[PDB]
């Protein structure tokens, strides 16, 4: 086993892992952070997305040893310490942007980075900007609304309707 | 405010009709849902399968020795471990059996051959690679149109002698069943003599429900107690309990089935899979828990397919467009084992709703099922038990009849709609439709999209194509549909002998909050939110003061699960009826306290007042405390009720869907310009939730009509069964949806509500496919078979000479 | 889903990586962005005993101007290519092509060198690099060498690289200021390899084409440089009769696979349609 | 105090009470009450107490009250189930309820003892062939307000 | 912390422990063998009894470091490998020798050693023999019966 | 219930243990069977910084006859004493006394040396050892010495042992063959310390007491050797008058605690009743 030290949701983490352990499974199985999900075996769905050193990463397509020294945020790290939900978590509820909730951790983690990349995206920019994340339930329409809601909350002003 | 108005009190309830925000979203947006693979138990092991590389082969032997010797491997099961058992085959909901682990032969590629149980999923995967299987290949059957030829391959050796299956006589070794309904002789006489006969063969190609969470379970036999706990992706957990009791011989009180949060189902998670059976056997043997979680490739290629119907469909008419009869024959490809979920008496589901929204005096339907070397299924993917196929058959047939009559297809529908006054309407294949106002909805759709103008625009674009000014063509897709949802009456709806009722139990606490449970099981449809809304309105208790649960068979009342868009028709009814029992008891309590007759009380949102004396009242909260604190002498203490609801009929929601599609004839690339969907599901519980169900269903319909497929080559290889090829749209491809409604209540339902969840897929696929076929009609393409992806539409134009 | 066991290495320099790859043989693979290699490890189509992760080698990431070229380090990510204002100015076709590759997450990890070295005819960079006339810089135990992108690809997953070599950088001649460009891709959905795609760079003067170069993606077992098709455009006005000759010359070198994207004949015709569309867009940009 | 009893399609039982054992053997003894009332073997019955989400509301175990209160409720709930089973038996056997009598684990037609239906068959019928006049299933609740104390 | 190695229910155990950790807490808290119980803070009740190197030991009055190298049996270790109850476990059920169940693990572990010390004890020998174990529920009478039942079953085995 | 932290040691020899005790000082305590010490650690009445476990020192365990004595190693358990048939032949009072101490679990762990060195007046062995005229062998940093049990106890937890010493063995004169003996204990229940108890050994000839020695348990802040009470039995028939004199002389030296076992006056009387019953049983055995 390999010795790794990293930061997850702002807390130091030290662990021993096999090299072949996928990051998704280190997160779910060893760290018990079971919000991130697996939806495929070919890297298409994005259910496993985490924010890693300022990047949206499909954690089923990376080994835990590759994340040595990294800073990771998972869905469990998004709410405020006072309990209050993040702008995106709130927008997903207000706009009915989830049903079964399986894609939702990955969708919110990708969207968190999208709004840092582009704080005021158009509808086309949103749709393209979450192209790596599949949903079976929503037909995406309300997810675009959720992300628009979160952007307007963060920015203090609305953009598109 | 201390003394709120009646309107204010009603608003606070967040009851029926409100866009109540979902209670589920709090945990799901924070990663605190509890789905099967989130479960961790002491000592828990991981199991997974060695699967068949062959479509059709005898197994000469299996060598498990290298797998068993690997450190961290605890068991490797083959058919030989199960066959002493009689668990080498399992019963299906269709009345056939399916192989659990392959015994003498394999019958489809990726079929389960051995089950390895190890320390974790990484060791299990290593060990599966070490198993060696020796095959003797056999001639493969994949073309159902050749399945009953004299030299077709003998698939089901295990039932070679059994000329009567679960649904009547079998006419050939690869025949499963023949099922018919309607007036054969009258339909034939009508066709023999009709002015116009319009005939096509429409194929509804094989696709797959592909929920984002695959099928999985954690089995835990407690060998100290003799009790099995089974966590799993079950749309019908009580049905799974009863089945596991039958199979295992453990009694139902000692089998604790738990369906926790489920990451989508879409029909994939109704029946039992080999993985569940093998996890349970392994845990019984080893006495420790066993988790099984399939990967995507296995999900797509080995669990319930959808569709695969070849529908020879005919309409008889007058030249002026009156429809005189419908005659349909279906060749149904069921794969290797008939595992098609359905009520037991309906081997082609409710395909006999295929006369659709039209008034015709006579019709006939026949279906033949056949075995082929493929995965099992059929009923899945928002079908409502083959209603997807029924609607496609009729809505396509309306279009090809309209082309032959040289009539506008909207006018043809209008000329033949069942009229509002004719409901309840007995259709000519036996279903009695409950209510409908089809002219109003069709008119609203036509007004919204500017139909008459669109036809003029299309005519101009066609002229421009002929002048050489464009290579784009325009199609206008219409789908006017009648659904049938809410299975169903005890007379003829049952799942392996259990009548298709559903149920609700509601318990009010001394302080006025509520625990309520139902026999259904959500996989994202918002039940934990919407059942509370029905209760809130009935009882005047805010929805936030009500906790809804489903899925734990120890605690929820028995029900038949969630499929067939049945939850609202069945458990929704039961919830209202149970709540009404509580209200009736509360009224009795109020009358006793207020010292008046019951008939002198009136209800005002959340309280009973004395008629003429509104200052004399008792609130539901007060009555709930009274029922524990000062029970009236003739009444039991407390305040609770149960209802098990046997529906009198199905509910028959409807819709009017219109699509505008532009197509480049040189690349075959089609692009949706506009999609409008009007749904009428009677009284609306939560418009926000309905809208999301529609957006999801329409997106599936898009996917199915325009690109999705599971295919088999002549060698029996399964093709396209991964997200490398299987068309699951991203936000970029998915059209923007416009939605609308009318309200035509079900007269027989306690709150007038019909199901809706599958309507958007049922009606959407014919709408997309009709728009594509319509675009090419002026070029005489004929019926274009789905899917309508770019190479296939290119091919249509190639054969018409458009690329010369 | 589950790869076989391997040992994991983090070399600190190009020289240490090359020595390691040389020592450990075919049992070892370089690990770049991992977004083609990890998926095939997960299906056990690949079962390396060693992964040599290039992540700590700072020298392999970068975009630099040197002489008349832009030199891009092999570990430069798709995301970085798209974000480069310098590349947008001098080689705008790169951003256009990268935005048609995969999805945001994949583009944060996948590298230009991994895209070019892979050998999958589905990758988009190879034919773009042939269109541009780029050169690949390789370093191995025997020292440095250069191989034209036009000479690098022999078959499906069959390239000119030798045992122990790393592709360290891609050297791209900077096209003339005001050149036209386009990458036109036909695909089933976001994140799909092309049914067919065409890369075009051309220049114009006084209503005539002065230079043209065309790459074709995923319409043979390799990328293709459609040499004759570009040549026939030079001197013309790039109108429908000129394009007709280019289309014939491009189709004739294709030899597509038949798969879920359609039959080979369709794919060949779509190479021609993409070429026409690419040329038209590039003609409009050129000035 | 209280009891809720639910019979499954195949004839085994989950029952819960509003009391809470601390060693007095309720999980054994409440099943004995139901067994006699319905002719269902005691080992085919699961008894649970103490989870307020799932058990019917009750006032707990003290004052030697469990047998007087929840023991009574157990019998009365079982007799509601019995009464419904009688109506199912009447429907099956095409006789008036008044024509039936109980005999240990079955209802028999008076004077025609060969004609009968066992509790097990009636439980299955309640799910498989529910009489149209009746709700499906076979379960009951009782909240028992005692008329007096007991005086051992 | 001290490194200890010992055997519990036939399995090797290795752990790091503070010296002050009581053996009962090591067993319940670190090993998750929660059959052993705590009934007192003064060493009277016997609810924490385990069999340790052939002795009945009150595990609340021993530190885990003192058990280094020992072989311990707890109530979880009494059933046979095939799941079959020991004679004592079966006798306690057949004779109604428990109600709340809280003294039962310690009572059975003491009794297991008692019947090795004296395979055929009289009632006075049984009562004296279990003097280190308190029960609140049974009044002991049925425990004497359970021990006698188990002695009869064991003595028939050969 | 929870002790304060400490370091734990396992010396491999008497010499090593004595060295470690001497080096560590007052803060270190020997650990034998732990069934007095651990209970008072758990209440934090005792908060030693170090425990010196004697478990690995084989020479502290064993029972042997040497000259006119039986010599018992300090780490010999109550269960071993009961199980020794040699001891039952030569010193049968010891098995009788040990069976009245604690319960089976406590007897498997607790040691004769720990019972004698403890200084709890509740312990039974001290007054038995005084009755028997036992000698305690102590080894410290200054070498070996011997203290009579009769001179070893000064008060509750106060004994003649010095810093750094271990009690290594108890040396017990063997009474004549045929002697009478008895240990008679009054207690509230199994496992309790005595309300009062008496140890008696005596010999008879021609129907007349030749020797007699009496110890009294838990009826003062130490064990007591009732010298005068024994003396007055010598020469008598152990008849009513003789026993009444011995009772008076025994009662006179008691000074019991008043606790849950009853007030001082009751416990003084009970020392006398236990003494009478013990003499009677001893007389019958003689
Ligand atoms: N008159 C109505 C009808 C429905 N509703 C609300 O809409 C929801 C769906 O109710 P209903 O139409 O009764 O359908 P079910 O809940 O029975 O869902 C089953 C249906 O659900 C569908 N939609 C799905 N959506 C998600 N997220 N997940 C699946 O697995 C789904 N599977 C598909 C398939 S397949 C099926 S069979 C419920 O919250 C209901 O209260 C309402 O507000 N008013
Ligand atoms: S699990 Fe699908 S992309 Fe990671
Ligand atoms: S909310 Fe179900 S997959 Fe997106
Ligand atoms: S817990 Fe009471 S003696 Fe151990
Ligand atoms: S059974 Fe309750 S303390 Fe003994």
């Amino acid at each position: 086993k390999a010795h790794i030290e990293l930061t997850i949701n702002g807390h130091p983490v030290e662990a021993l892992v096999e090299p072949r352990t996928l990051l998704i499974h280190f997160i779910r199985e060893q760290q018990n952070l079971t919000g991130a999900h697996i939806g495929c075996d070919t890297s298409h769905c994005g259910a496993c997305t985490v924010d890693l050193d300022g990047m949206s990463v499909k954690s089923c397509t990376m080994f835990a040893v590759q994340a040595n020294g990294a800073s990771i945020t998972t869905i469990e790290g998004m709410a405020a310490p006072d309990g209050t939900l993040s702008a995106l978590q709130e927008g997903f509820r207000m706009m009915h942007g989830l049903q079964c909730g399986y894609c939702t951790p990955g969708m919110i983690m990708r969207s968190h980075r999208l709004l840092q990349e582009n704080p005021s995206p158009t509808e086309a920019e949103i749709r393209f900007g979450i192209g790596g994340n599949l949903c079976r339930c929503t037909g995406y329409q309300n997810i675009v609304k959720a992300i628009q809601y979160a952007a307007a909350k963060i920015n203090g002003v609305p953009f598109e309707e | 405010t201390v003394e709120p108005t009646s309107a204010e009190r009603a608003e606070k309830l967040q009851g029926m009709g409100c866009k109540r925000k979902r209670v589920e979203d709090i945990r799901f947006t924070q990663g605190k849902g509890n789905y099967v693979d989130d479960v961790k138990l002491p000592g828990m092991l991981f199991g997974d399968f060695v699967r068949s590389s062959h479509a059709h082969a005898r197994i000469k032997s299996i060598d498990t020795s290298k797998a068993k010797a690997l450190p961290g491997v605890f068991a490797v099961l083959t058919a030989a471990d199960l066959k002493p058992l009689n668990l080498h085959y399992m019963p299906t909901l269709a009345g056939d059996v399916q192989a659990v682990l392959a015994d003498e032969k394999v019958l489809f590629q990726n079929q389960e051959v051995a089950f390895v149980v190890a320390k974790d999923r990484y060791v299990a995967a290593d060990a599966i690679e070490l198993v060696e299987v020796d095959y003797e290949p056999l001639p493969v059957l994949v073309d159902p149109f050749k399945a009953m030829e004299p030299d077709a391959p003998l698939l089901r050796e295990d039932i070679k002698d059994k000329m009567t299956g679960a649904h009547g006589a079998r006419k050939h070794h690869n025949h499963i069943f023949r099922w018919e309904i309607g007036d054969k002789e009258g339909t034939d006489a009508t066709f023999a003599k009709a002015e116009v006969v319009s005939k096509d063969m429409f194929t509804y190609h094989r696709v797959h429900p592909s929920p984002l969470e695959t099928c999985q379970c954690v089995a835990s036999m407690d060998k100290i107690k003799g009790e099995l706990t089974l966590w799993g992706t079950f749309q019908a957990p009580h049905v799974i309990r009863t089945v596991v009791s039958l199979i295992s011989g453990l009694p139902e009180h000692k089998i604790h089935v738990i369906a926790p949060d489920i990451g989508g189902g879409f029909g994939n998670k109704v029946g039992a899979y080999s993985g569940y059976v093998c996890a349970v056997v392994a845990s019984i043997v080893l006495g420790v828990p066993v988790k099984w979680v399939e990967d995507r490739m296995e999900n797509l290629s080995t669990t319930s397919f959808a569709r695969d119907y070849h529908m020879t469909t005919e309409l008889a008419a007058t030249k002026d467009g009156k429809i005189l009869a419908m005659r349909c024959h279906v060749l149904a490809d069921h794969g290797a084992f008939d595992a098609c979920a359905d009520p037991s008496k309906w081997p082609a589901g409710f395909m006999n709703i295929c006369t659709g929204s039209y008034d015709m005096p006579v019709a006939h339907l026949a279906v033949d099922g056949v075995y082929t070397n493929k995965a099992s299924g059929g009923v899945a993917y928002r079908c409502s038990f083959r209603v997807t196929e029924a609607v496609y058959a009729i809505e396509r047939a309306i279009e090809t009849l309209a082309q032959r009559l040289e009539m506008d297809s909207a006018d043809l529908r209008i000329k033949n709609f069942i009229q509002p006054e004719q409901f309840p309407y007995m259709a000519p294949l036996g279903w009695e439709y409950d209510s409908g106002n089809y002219p109003l909805a069709m008119k609203k759709a036509m007004d919204t999209v500017g139909y008459h103008q669109l036809r003029a625009e299309q005519k101009a674009k066609q002229e421009a194509f002929k002048r050489g000014e464009t290579r784009e063509i325009m199609g206008i897709g219409i789908s006017f549909f009648t659904e049938i949802v809410g299975a169903g009456p005890s007379k003829n709806c049952d799942i392996l002998g259990v009548s298709m009722f559903d149920s609700a139990e509601i318990r009010i606490h001394p302080t006025g909050s509520v625990i309520a449970r139902m026999g259904t099981k959500s996989q994202g449809q918002g039940h934990e939110t919407t059942y509370a809304q029905i209760i809130a309105t009935e009882l005047g208790i805010p929805a936030d003061d009500i906790m809804i649960e489903e899925g734990n068979t120890d605690t929820a009342p028995y029900g038949l699960g969630t499929y067939g868009s049945r939850s609202t028709p069945t458990a929704g009814a039961a919830t209202a009826v149970a709540a009404r029992k509580i209200k009736a008891k509360a009224q009795m309590i109020a009358a006793h306290m207020l010292e008046v007759h019951e008939g002198d009380l009136e209800w005002d949102v959340d309280r009973f007042r004395v008629k003429g004396l509104p200052e004399k009242f008792k609130t539901m909260k007060e009555l709930a405390w009274a029922s524990y604190n000062s029970p009236p002498p003739n009444l039991e203490p407390g305040l609770e009720a149960v209802n098990y609801y046997d529906p009198p009929n199905m509910t028959y929601p409807f819709g009017a869907y219109f699509c505008i599609m532009d197509i480049d004839v040189d690349t075959g690339v089609a692009k949706t310009r506009r999609f409008y969907a009007l749904d009428d599901c009677g009284t609306r519980i939560n418009p926000m939730i309905i809208e999301g169900q529609v957006h999801g269903g329409l997106t599936e319909a898009f996917a199915v009509a325009m690109g999705q497929e599971i295919r088999y080559d002549e060698q029996g290889n399964v093709l396209g069964a991964s997200f490398m090829d299987f068309f699951l749209p991203t936000a970029v491809e998915t059209p923007k949806w416009e939605t609308d409604y009318t309200v035509t209540p079900s007269p027989h339902h306690p709150i007038g509500a019909k199901g809706v969840g599958e309507s958007p897929h049922v009606g959407g696929v014919p709408c997309f496919s009709n728009a594509v076929n319509d675009a090419y009609a002026f070029l005489n393409a004929g019926h274009i078979q789905m899917p309508h992806d770019a190479w296939r539409l290119w091919k249509v134009g190639e054969q018409l000479g458009l690329h010369v | 889903m589950i790869p076989g066991s391997f040992d994991y290495h983090r070399p600190k320099s190009i020289a240490d990586a090359v020595a390691l790859l040389t020592k450990l043989g075919e049992d070892a693979r370089p690990l770049a962005g991992g977004h083609s290699l990890i998926p095939i490890m997960k299906t056990r189509l690949a079962t390396p005993e060693h992964l040599v992760d290039l992540r700590d080698i700072g020298d392999l990431v970068g975009i630099r101007e040197e002489g008349t070229d832009v030199v891009i380090g092999a570990m430069t990510t798709q995301h970085a290519l798209i974000g480069s204002d310098f590349l947008a100015a001098k080689l705008p076709i790169i951003r256009e092509t990268s935005l048609l590759i995969a999805d945001p997450q994949i583009r944060y990890m996948g590298t230009i060198g991994g895209n070019a070295a892979n050998g999958d005819p589905g990758n988009d960079m190879p034919a773009l690099m042939q269109c541009l006339g780029a050169a690949y810089e390789l370093t191995g135990p025997e020292g440095a060498r250069i191989v034209a992108a036009r000479d690098y690809y022999q078959g499906a997953y069959f390239t000119a690289i030798e045992p122990g070599e790393l592709l360290t950088a891609i050297r791209i001649p900077v096209p003339p200021t005001g050149h036209g460009y386009a990458y036109e891709k036909l695909k089933r959905k976001i994140g799909d390899y092309a049914t067919a795609a065409a890369a075009v760079v051309l220049t114009m003067s006084g209503g005539k084409c002065v230079t043209a170069s065309i790459g074709l993606t995923n319409v043979a077992n390799t990328p293709l440089w459609a040499e004759e098709a570009g040549k026939v455009l030079v001197g013309t006005a790039l109108d429908k009769p000129a394009l007709d000759k280019a289309v014939a010359l491009a189709e004739a070198i294709t030899a597509p696979a038949s798969d879920g994207r359609g039959p080979a004949e369709y794919r060949t015709k779509m190479a021609g349609v993409m070429l026409r569309r690419a040329v038209e867009r590039a003609k409009a940009r050129a000035k």
